[PDB]
RNA sequence: AAACUUUCAACAACGGAUCUCUUGGUUCUGGCAUCGAUGAAGAACGCAGCGAAAUGCGAUAAGUAAUGUGAAUUGCAGAAUUCCGUGAAUCAUCGAAUCUUU
RNA sequence: CGCGGGGUUAAGGUGCCGGAGUGGACGCUCAUCAGACUGGCGCUCAAGCGUCCCACCCAUACCCCGCCCUCAGGGUAGAAACGAUGCCCUGAGGAGUAGGCGGCCGUGGAGGUCAGUGACGAAGCCUAGGGCGUGAGCCCGGGUCGAACGGCCUCUAGUGCAGAUCUUGGUGGUAGUAGCAAAUAUCUAGCGAAACCACAGACCCGCACGUAGACGUAUAAGAAUAGGCUCCGGCCUCGUAUCCUAGCAGGCGAUUCCUCCGCCGGCCUCGAAGUGGCCGUCGGUAAUUCGCGUAUUGCAAAGACACGCGCGGGAUCAAAUCAGAUUUC
RNA sequence: GGGACCGAGGACCGCGCUCUGCAAGGAUGCUGGCGUAAUGGUCACCAGCGACCCGUCUUGAAACACGGACCAAGGAGUCAA
RNA sequence: GAGACCGAUAGCGCACAAGUAGAGUGAUCGAAAGAUGAAAAGCACUUUGAAAAGAGGGUUAAAUAGCACGUGAAAUUGUUGAAAGGGAAGCGCUUGUGACCAGACUUGCGCCCGGCGGAUCAUCCGGUGUUCUCACCGGUGCACUCCGCCGGGCUCAGGCCAG
């Protein structure tokens, strides 16, 4: 039969969650998609350089025509925007996962963002409806490589 | 020699199911067949390139109706007394243990059926082999 | 059970004899299981090929893993390896072992010990040496090892 | 190349269908006849340690007396209050009383 | 006009799209938008028109066989090798709105029964699983789950939905859009609707895998078709031609030949969208003749090594975009 | 003489014949193959051919018109005389 | 006191704060809203941080039962994996490719020897129940017969697909 790709060891990963967060789902999803797959320190610098104004976040699926500058040249997207609150929430969850990895015993210099998922939260019943979200990110260690030994003769 | 009976070859006139018209487009429409009742419905008028409707000409041979590919007919069993009813029909019927039968009763049915020479379709149910 | 291929970032094992890490066996049944796993492997491991086979017992579950290792210098963001019941492993401060999975991940649980070859083969009143029952795991702090 | 769109699978969401339940409703049947100027029905204000709701009660105010039972009340806090006793109880019964403004 | 297999046709067609004839005999027509028993491409000693002849193509039509159902005819008791409401034999037929009749499936509950299933797991739900039925549906597997439920014979009904500008609830595109408005003159944070909506207009570690159709897939002027080729003898309907074609999917050792092929260097040749000749080296080489092995694959249907395309990290050059960040064989 | 498609039924009974058994009321015989897979199924995609959006209403027929954002639950010939 | 009633969009408007919240000058109008677990055992403690939030860890049979709580559908959404596409998608018939899944006949009987053990064998004995001639026990033994079990030998029958 076919065997699914087994999960990485819980001693090599660190998970952070945030539920019923009062930030917009679309902006948070686009911000999470921008930082998906990166190294941890690179994501830290990008979110801190998008909290204070230098760097842009491109939008691809939930893309609204707001700004058209050169900061989208590196992403190849002509539509770029700068959500702020989603960056603060992602920053808070990233330091939460850093604290979890430090407590668990992981090397915090080789942490990469394995996966980050933004789901929809229940809508706030006040016709104007708020769009909260859940965020679940899992950081892992960089994959370690061991040199083989030459086979023996018999 | 233990198998099903000698039977005429099993011929299925149609293997696909008859899907309801426009049931692939709407999620509110189940795929179970409903006869179209509209006057201009081209499925009902039997235009070319449309869905066929179920007809009595699609029926199966009476000598191979209700018959499994092995040649047996399915006989639902809930206990050991039910497989004992197949003592004289071991070559025509196969035992199908019901879905709500417990594990030990399933072991009892499988053991008796093997002794009677009756095939069990779901003998790989919640049991396992101990050495 | 997962084969080596299923494991992400895996390796291929060589023909070297691995070394055994049979961890946390205290009960006489656990000692019997550890000895039964020990006799299956050669006693002298070929240390040129750094291959380790681990059977770790935790709360009656025996996790089986197989790795290949290398004793490397620590990267300057890594921490020193913490010892059991007291930190700062004396002698290897700054030295760490890099591990790569080259074998299947499986979990075992001892269910029966028989005198002979199965139930048919064990004869006398000492036919079954030990049999697992669910009622023995009625309490979550009771382990048979 | 990458990005986007569509389909399928696993997992995670949203939502509250389905199943099972029910100190509720609904329909039928039987016994009985009992509000008020000796102040009724209804309305209001108050009474508890923490009372928000509901309920009980009226300055004797989550109640008093009398009878019966027989060892509690209880979410937290307190009692040197009661256990071979005319005696606990957010107990039951109920014949005596108290019963603010309308 | 039931579901299939085979054969043959009708109307219409046989240049291609398009299955089947660039079929045959006799004539006519060149049209500055002919004509088509033309749709487009296109066609002119037709692929146009008139007649005649032959072969061919395919409808649910006809013929033969199988299977389903309906109807009709016949048989069946000192009972049957199957519920006479059963079984066996035979023949014909099969469109369908309003409408009529019959059978069967499913839902809630009631009486009887299955000495029915069930905490060793009922009901429900999910399911790129396995079956049965023409069908409505039914049965089983895998996962989840935690207390009830099912079949059969009857009884009973608030009993079956795709729609009603249907009711209630939930959720979308519009849309992070319009706008910052009741509630809660531009750019950028934060907040954020509504109308409408059947569907659309070079190295280092580790890892991974090996043909819209080859089987000899060999062949260079042109020019004309009331002429061309040539050895200067002559030649031509005919590419119905020329080369090459032997050996374990093609071995070994000879006998014997300097014939052919292939690889590298030198001499030159090829530009149009790039190639061949000569010489030399080396290897193989039945033109002729043999001795050995080809078997039981038995009458046709998972090992090692090497070479490549790739990745996941590290740094190596040369650059691009925005000293310092990213990316590129 | 060459080819294609088919093998319905299942003790005997019948018509017959070239009569020691036959081509006569429907296929047997021989050989070979089949379990680390014979043979199926599901999903996705590609490919050849075919195919106007469902319900209602009007008209000889069309054509218009009406309704349809999606899903779940509810939802209409009943009961008396 | 009951029912061939309804079972949380049902049944009274109200199973729960219900003539309540709320609307209207007023007469009046009038909702939505049930289910943790057997037992709160309702998550101690360590550690991020300003959250109706996490990670370890613990209770529990179970926490993917955590007062957002039985089960947990569809519409709709996110992460990962695979495939396809940019002058509509969707459907019918028929092969092919890739991935995944299943696993075909459930695969037997009869004869001939040798040994062993039982019986329906013995015109053996005793007992029990009966439909009174059939069954069932207990004890004897293998001359005959019949069953099995073990060791050898042989024949036959076997599912599907091709030529």
């Amino acid at each position: 039969v076919r065997y699914a790709a087994t999960e990485i060891a819980p001693t090599k990963s660190a998970r952070a969650r945030g539920s019923y967060l009062r930030v917009s789902f679309k902006n948070t999803r686009e911000t999470a998609q921008a930082i998906n797959g990166w190294k941890l320190q690179r994501a830290l610098t990008f979110l801190q350089n998008v909290i204070d104004k230098k760097e842009a976040v491109p939008m691809r699926r939930y893309a609204g025509s707001t700004g058209r500058t050169a900061q989208g040249k590196q992403w190849g997207v002509s539509r770029a925007r700068w959500p702020v609150k989603s960056a603060q929430f992602l920053i808070g969850l990233l330091k939460n996962a850093e604290a979890n990895a430090d407590a668990k015993g992981l090397d915090t210099g080789n942490l990469i963002i394995k996966h980050i998922q933004v789901n929809q939260a229940p809508k706030q019943r006040r016709p104007y409806m708020s769009n909260p979200c859940h965020i679940e990110l899992i950081l892992t260690e960089a994959e370690e490589t061991v040199q083989k030994s030459e086979a023996v003769v018999r | 020699m233990v198998a099903a009976k000698k039977h005429v070859p099993i011929v299925k006139k149609r293997t696909k199911r008859f899907m309801r018209h426009q049931s692939d487009r709407f999620k509110c429409l189940d795929s179970a067949w409903r006869k179209p009742k509209g006057i201009d419905n081209r499925v009902r008028r039997r235009f070319k390139g449309n869905l066929a409707m179920p007809s009595i000409g699609y029926g199966s041979n009476k000598k191979t109706k209700h018959m499994m590919p092995s040649g047996h007919k399915a006989f639902l069993v809930h206990n050991v007394k039910d497989v004992e009813l197949l003592l004289m029909h071991n070559r025509t019927y196969a035992a199908e243990i019901a879905h709500n039968v417990s594990s030990r009763k399933r072991i009892d049915i499988i053991t008796r059926a093997k002794q009677l020479g009756v095939k069990v379709t779901n003998a790989k149910a919640k049991v396992t082999t101990e050495v | 059970y997962a084969p080596g291929k299923a494991i992400p970032g895996h390796g291929r094992a060589t023909n070297h004899y691995p070394e055994l890490l049979l961890n946390n066996f205290k009960t006489p049944l656990g000692l019997l299981a550890a000895k039964s796993m020990h006799i299956l492997f050669p006693s002298k491991p070929e240390l040129a090929g750094r291959q380790v086979v681990t059977l770790h017992n935790q709360r009656d579950y025996i996790f089986f893993r197989r790795h290949r290792y290398v004793f490397r210098e620590a990267r300057p963001t890594e921490k020193n390896v913490v010892g059991a019941d007291g930190k700062e492993m004396e002698g290897v401060k700054g030295i760490r072992a890099g591990l790569q999975e080259i074998g299947p991940r499986m979990t075992l649980k001892l269910r029966r010990v028989d005198k002979g070859v199965g139930r048919a083969g064990s004869e006398g009143p000492d036919a079954v040496k030990w049999e697992w029952k669910a009622k023995m795991e009625k309490k979550r702090t009771r382990f048979n090892l």
